[PDB]
Order: C-alpha cells, then structure tokens, then sequence
C-alpha cells in the first residue's frame, strides 16, 4: 500500500526504471537490485527481468557454397541493466525479444558464409 | 481533458503525440515541455516506437532471372522530434503500410547485384549495401534505422538443384570410382 | 508439518539462500539444518543441490560422420557459495537455462575433435 | 509427526540413521531397530540398509568399427552400512537410476571398446 507508493522491493534478477511520467522526469533512478525509492502515482517502473533468459533461434543460413543448411542457437541473454534507460529510449521494454532476430540472422549468416558451413 | 487539462505529463520514451483534434493535429512538437490539453480531443496518443519490426521479403528477378526472397527485417524508431514534426502527413505510429515500400524498391535494385550466389557466399557486402540505401531512404521517412537484416534468403531452385547436383557429381566421382 | 515450517527443517543439497529483504545476501547459505529463516533478514531461496543426472542426447557429426548419435549423462550440483550470484543472476534456476551450455557447446565441439572409430575408441578419453 | 519420528524401536535390526544435521557428526553412525528415540526435527531418517535389488543394465557398444553388442550387467547393490554418510548428501535419492547407471554404462563402454567379446 503506502510502502509500495514510496518504495519497491526486488529480491533479485530484475531491473525497473522509475521513469516519472508525471511532473518532471526521473528516468535515471533505476531499481537496484533490492529496496529503492519510486512514486508509482507519478513515477512509472519500467520493469526488465535481467536473468540468464534461453532463447532457441533456428535458421537456415549460408556458406561458401551454394548450400543452406539449419544452424540454430540457444541465446542466453540479460539486458544490459545500466544502460536500460537508454535502449527504453530506443527501442521500449520489449527489445530484449524483437531485437533478437535482427541479431542472430546475422551473426549466424555473416560467420557461416565466411565458412563453409 | 479532466485529469490532465492544462497539464500534460510527457511521456518521455512512450512519446504521446498530441493530436489537436480542435484544429486538426498539432503543429507543435510534443512532448517538448507540458501542453495545454483542449476539451476537444486536444489530446495525446501513445506512439512509443520503440522496437517496430517488419520481416517482409519481395519477389524479384536476379542478375540470371532468379526468384530471390529476401526477408529484411526491417526495424525502424521513428525520429524523436521529427515524427511530431511530421503532422502535415503522419504524425501518429508512421503507418507500416506505407514503409514497405522501401524494400519493394530497394531489394529490387539490390536482387541482381549478386544474383543469389554471390550474396551466399558473400553477406556482409550485400548487408552494408542494403543496410546504407535503407538508411538513406529511412531518413526521407524522418526515421531512425534500425539494425535491418538481410536474412531468410530464398533464391532459387535451379541453384539448389545445382547444388545437389555438384554433390550428385562429386558422389559419382566416388561412385563410379568404387 | 508446524515445527516444518519458521525452523527450516531440511536435508540434502536444499540450500535456502539466506537474503535480507533486501539489500543483498546473507552472510550464510544453509541447506541442511534446522533453524529459523524470517524473510525479512533470512528469505530461503532454495536450490535444490541434490544432484542432478541429466542424459542429454546429442544427434551430430565429427571430423568424417554425418549420423552420430551419442548421449551424455551428466551428475552435478551447483556451487552454494555462488547460489546468491545464480539468484540474481539467473534466478532460483541453476540449471535449465544453462543445462544445455553445459552439454551441446562442449559435446559438438569434443565430437568434432573426434572421428569415425576414435569415439569409439577414445571412450572414457571421449569423456576425459 | 513428532511421535511416530521419535519411535525408534520397531521389530526389526534394520541400519539407518536420524541424522542430527543442525551438528554434522552422527552421520557416520547409525540407529540399529531396537533403540529409542531421538529428535524429530532436528534428526532426518536416512536408509543406510539397502536391501540386495538385482538391477540389470544392459548398452549396446562396439570397438573401432567392430559391430556394437549389448552388454547385459545385472547388479546386486548390496547394503550400505557405512555408505550413505556420502551418497545420501551427494544423490540423496535412489542411486539405482542417477548414479549406477554410469557406473555400469560407462564400464561397459570401456569392456567393449578394449574388444571383449
């Protein structure tokens, strides 16, 4: 209740940016891990679960060759939590699975085609 | 409005874009400072934008006639301030029918610089090629380009036919051999 | 049970991480025992440390084999001095999302290492 | 609870310990039926008795190129009278299908890869 409207508790593994919506902005107090200071009536928690989230990509890819063949990672990934603020800025509290596939399908074709994998 | 009538509160990041439905739309680029928020429909619409992707490939003939399908992930963050600028047209979400049209002119100049083989065997060129027209045309849409991938490539079944056969002649090389 | 719960009674490998709430860990993580953990200075995030046999399979090829299929039974624990690290940094998980870093990385890479016969030769040294 | 926990007599000679945790030095001993009693909560019953379960493992396995044969190991698993002070911590739960099997497996791999038979 009022503990909650000053504060915020996290007992590990995510993020929040108390980004104030209204009256003024506060987008750089971001939730330490544990008890840290916010207004939800005023300032909103951006909230990023910064654990060692998998996630299995899988895609035909290229080579040195005329060939395409299935390559397929499983990316562990945490969001960069110091720099929330600003990918938030960019990009919102979604990126961390939209951005993903811009990566991978690269990452993968551009290394793979230099082989011949 | 009620609760926020000659206030605002800009949502820095979410970027509720002001739409002066009492004259129209507005010709002031929200969210720089709070706004007087008129009783008609003087008011703001979320457009965070933020991560806005489209995966979308075009038929197009090669430098040899193929039918390659490129899947560019197109990813785009409008600019700030110039989406709000950009009242005279789109001020809301810039509408995700139009921008596709970016990749039905840009692949097709793109398909045939390498023919299909060339981009399998080389990625890296074609992506920096693709990803410098994209940006330049992004910046006539007033938006930021975000890492586009040049991906999911198909190109054709002569070249995959192809390539089974060089394996089918390299097997019968062994084949024929034993 | 009542005296179960409030003194944490417990056995093998359940290692309840002892957090305040929160400012960070306690200096002590306990998983065999019997004492009180209020989650105010004692939160008891457990990690079950009881070991864990997971035969992870494995469908690949080497230095010359296209269809090999070989499947690795691997027994382990997690660190307990390193549980409040994992829980922060992975969560109340200490396998699942790293259970296969720990299998396919490794396994492709030593098949690859390997060839037709010497898998079979090698063994243990596969293994090793 | 507390009562049944704290009976320790029961017909019987069986070996297993109510292992005091909370002070790490009983568990090289055990409670022989017949005795009575010890703490309910603080003391935790592990078998240490473990009657002789013919377990059969059995692993296809070859040499080389030499054709791959099925090895069939039946295991007795004898008691464990000072045994379990260790695997109770290390598995805790029935060894038969989390450690035995390699300890079979893995012998069995090395039995057909030197050849025999």
């Amino acid at each position: 209740y009022g503990v909650r409207e000053s504060v915020f508790t996290v007992e590990g593994g995510h993020r929040a940016i108390f980004f104030n919506r209204i009256g003024g902005v506060q987008q750089d107090t971001i939730l330490a891990e544990g008890l840290h200071f916010r207004i939800p009536w005023f300032q909103y928690p951006i909230i990023y679960d910064i654990r060692a989230r998998p996630r299995k990509i899988s895609s035909p890819t290229g080579s040195k060759d005329l060939q395409m063949v299935n390559i397929s990672l499983r990316v562990l990934s945490r969001p960069n939590a110091q720099e929330l603020p600003s990918m938030y800025q960019r990009l919102g509290l979604d990126y961390e699975e939209r951005v993903l596939p811009s990566i991978v399908n690269e990452v993968l074709k551009s290394v793979v085609a230099k082989f011949n994998a | 409005g009620v609760v926020n009538s000659a206030l605002y509160n800009v949502d820095a990041g979410h970027r509720a874009v002001i739409f002066d439905r009492f004259r129209g739309v507005q010709d002031i680029v929200v969210g720089e400072g709070t706004h007087f928020l008129i009783p008609w429909v003087q008011k703001p619409i979320i457009f965070d934008c933020r991560s806005r992707p489209r995966n979308v490939p075009v038929i197009t003939g090669s430098k040899d006639l193929q039918n390659v399908n490129i899947t560019l992930r197109i990813l785009f963050r409008p600019v700030a301030s110039q989406l709000p600028r950009i009242f005279t047209s789109i001020g809301e979400d810039y509408d995700e029918r139009v921008l596709p049209s970016i990749t039905t002119e840009i692949l097709k100049s793109v398909v045939a610089r390498f023919d299909a083989g060339e981009l399998i065997t080389q990625r890296e060129l074609v992506s920096r090629q693709v990803s410098d027209d994209l940006t330049e045309r992004a910046a006539t849409f007033g938006l930021i380009l975000d890492d586009v991938s040049l991906t999911h490539l198909t190109f054709g079944k002569e070249f995959t036919e192809a390539v089974e056969a060089k394996q089918v002649a390299q097997q019968e090389a062994e084949r024929a051999r034993f």
